[PDB]
């Protein structure tokens, strides 16, 4: 059973730079290595077979090299289309196996998020549940910390986060943090606050509301 | 011009059966190697099964005895019959042209298979109203909370497709209850709050739920 | 005289598996000693017969088939197997009566640039019958448009080369294979073992 390990897990570069992606095999597979490209929501696409031969229609900036246990995929001048996930696959020994993928991300300048907080709607409150939403809009890099403070008590274990894919036009990310609680518990508290830490902020940003205002 | 279109994915209980189909054109199905490859949500690629040009059949160890690959050349279609389905089988399933059992040079679009004990459920749609305070000459945020649905997917549009700039529809996350929930937001000028109308259109085909929620600044 | 097993096992060059060789053995004394005592074979599997006991049986004819595959594929040279070799190159019947012998030949059949003389059939619309040999090199029409003898889209060369290299892992290295099959026709037996002798 051949295990493929890709490095690095994530790679962040500007358009125009050179990208170098590594695949390492637990055993020799000698030349029986392929590279695929996958954009979000789309199917994988064959880039390279036989470790070095390009598939039909693949631009010249994609090249593959290596053998045995070490393989490399190089993109010479990164175009925007090229920012995607890349998978190595071996076919030297059954069963064929893939690597876990390398994600190629667009690098840009730091952008601080804009922060918004949303109290639960009254319609939702009438069904017995309260969801408080915090929105971090159009920031970079992707690392951010969102902290819920209810009546100045740090809340833990009852919130979930979701992060968009990198935006096509400004290359930023957006994030939603949702705090869920019962109607009774929601009416047990007064001040609801979202506290955001991000590299683009010299100090954490807090958005707050008082219940019933 | 090779084309592959998969169909048949949907919600199924553990132990149930499904048949996925792949409609192919641009080559002779009976003459080629063909494979099924699957991708669990947020995970990598796993080869599932292969049919040789001469008809021989091979399977990954995790599906041996439960899955069966087959083809019909007059219909130009490849089939995957899945029986005794397990939760681990949840994935997007891809149909693929296979060059000599080596690599996959043509892929379909994929079909989502969800294996779960959870029942189909339509979402509740709640507004995320634009803030009282926002900023007189600045930008405001509003959106729709799409909560407690199953299975995937939902589609969200704003103003029947007219509003697309500044829209972020977040990926669905599975809650403790085993149901999905999701928010779609958009940033707009605060001036526009009193002159433009904002309506989120939510559709959930697995439950035949369709909702049009107007999002309005809330009474103070 | 003695049966010419040596010129099969010790041949300078072997055939490619798609064009496997077959030697018809007749009207000789076969002493299988040479084989089963020699600790030189990584594979010596016999079906419906034992090597110890061959030396006292008689047959109308014996067939010795020989070719080169990679070690990975030696398992496919057996009754009831499937795979590219079994399906499109060399097929044993389910009621096979005989022996399958193989040994690593990296020291003879690998080259530093890669040995592209040994080939195998990759594409075929249907599986071979037992002991069928297909040496066609016709362009494989994978689609509806005829290939007219030119490789291209949906038009594949049916054969592929192994490219044996001495650096390869042992699963990818060339293995020489000899398959002995024994046929009992309604006819006099011409291939037997030895025994005592007068004068
Ligand atoms: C091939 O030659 C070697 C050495 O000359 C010998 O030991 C071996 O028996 C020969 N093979 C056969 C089948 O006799």
């Amino acid at each position: 059973e051949i295990v493929l390990t890709q490095s690095p897990g994530t790679l962040s570069l500007s358009p125009g730079e050179r990208a170098t992606l590594s695949c390492r095999a637990s055993q020799s597979v000698s030349s029986y290595l392929a590279w695929y490209q996958q954009k979000p929501g789309q199917a994988p696409r064959l880039l390279i077979y036989g470790a070095s031969s390009r598939a039909t229609g693949i631009p010249d900036r994609f090249s593959g090299s290596g053998s045995g246990t070490d393989f490399t995929l190089t993109i010479s001048r990164l175009e925007p289309e090229d920012f995607a996930v890349y998978y190595c696959q071996q076919y030297g020994s059954s069963p064929r196996t893939f690597g876990q993928g390398t994600k190629l991300e667009i690098k840009r300048t730091v952008a601080a998020p804009s922060v918004f907080i949303f109290p639960p709607s009254d319609e939702q409150l009438k069904s017995g549940t309260a969801s408080v939403v915090c929105l971090l809009n159009n920031f970079y890099p992707r690392e951010a910390k969102v902290q819920w403070k209810v009546d100045n008590a740090l809340q833990s274990g009852n919130s979930q986060e979701s992060v968009t894919e990198q935006d096509s036009k400004d290359s930023t990310y957006s994030l939603s943090s949702t705090l869920t609680l019962s109607k009774a518990d929601y009416e047990k508290h007064k001040v609801y606050a979202c506290e955001v830490t991000h590299q683009g902020l010299s100090s954490p940003v807090t958005k707050s509301f008082n219940r019933g205002e | 011009q090779v084309q592959l279109v998969e169909s048949g994915g949907g919600l199924i209980q553990p132990g149930g059966s499904l048949r996925l189909s792949c409609a192919a054109s641009g080559f002779t199905v009976s003459s080629n190697y063909m494979s099924w490859v699957r991708q669990a949500p947020g995970k990598g690629l796993e080869w599932v099964s292969v049919i040789y040009s001469g008809g021989s059949t091979f399977y990954a160890d995790s599906v041996k005895g439960r899955f069966t690959i087959s083809r019909d050349n007059s219909k130009s279609t490849l089939y995957l019959q899945m029986n005794s389905l397990r939760v681990e089988d949840t994935a997007v399933y891809y149909c693929a042209r296979d060059f000599g059992d080596f690599y996959f040079d043509y892929w379909g679009q994929g079909t989502l298979v969800t294996v779960s004990s959870a029942s189909t459920k339509g979402p509740s749609v709640f507004p995320l109203a634009p803030s009282s305070k926002s900023t007189s000459g600045g930008t405001a945020a509003l959106g729709c909370l799409v909560k407690d649905y199953f299975p995937e997917p939902v589609t969200v549009s704003w103003n029947s497709g007219a509003l697309t700039s500044g829209v972020h529809t977040f990926p669905a996350v599975l809650q403790s209850s085993g149901l999905y929930s999701l928010s779609s937001v958009v940033t707009v000028p605060s001036s526009s709050l009193g002159t433009q109308t904002y309506i989120c259109n939510v559709n959930h085909k697995p439950s035949n739920t369709k909702v049009d929620k107007k999002v309005e600044p809330k009474s103070c | 005289n003695l049966c010419p097993f040596g010129e099969v096992f010790n041949a300078t060059r072997f055939a490619s598996v798609y064009a496997w060789n077959r030697k018809r053995i007749s009207n000789c004394v076969a002493d299988y000693s040479v084989l089963y005592n020699s600790a030189s074979f990584s594979t010596f599997k016999c079906y419906g017969v034992s090597p110890t006991k061959l030396n006292d049986l008689c047959f109308t004819n014996v067939y010795a088939d020989s070719f080169v595959i990679r070690g990975d594929e030696v398992r496919q040279i057996a009754p009831g197997q499937t795979g590219k070799i079994a399906d499109y190159n060399y097929k044993l019947p389910d009621d096979f009566t005989g022996c399958v012998i193989a040994w690593n030949s990296n020291n003879l059949d690998s080259k530093v640039g890669g040995n592209y003389n040994y080939l195998y059939r990759l594409f075929r619309k249907s599986n071979l019958k037992p002991f069928e040999r297909d040496i066609s090199t016709e362009i494989y029409q994978a689609g509806s448009t005829p290939c007219n003898g030119v490789e291209g889209f949906n038009c594949y060369f049916p054969l592929q080369s192994y490219g044996f290299q001495p650096t390869n892992g042992v699963g990818y290295q060339p293995y020489r294979v000899v398959v002995l099959s024994f046929e009992l026709l309604h006819a006099p037996a011409t291939v037997c073992g030895p025994k005592k002798s007068t004068n």
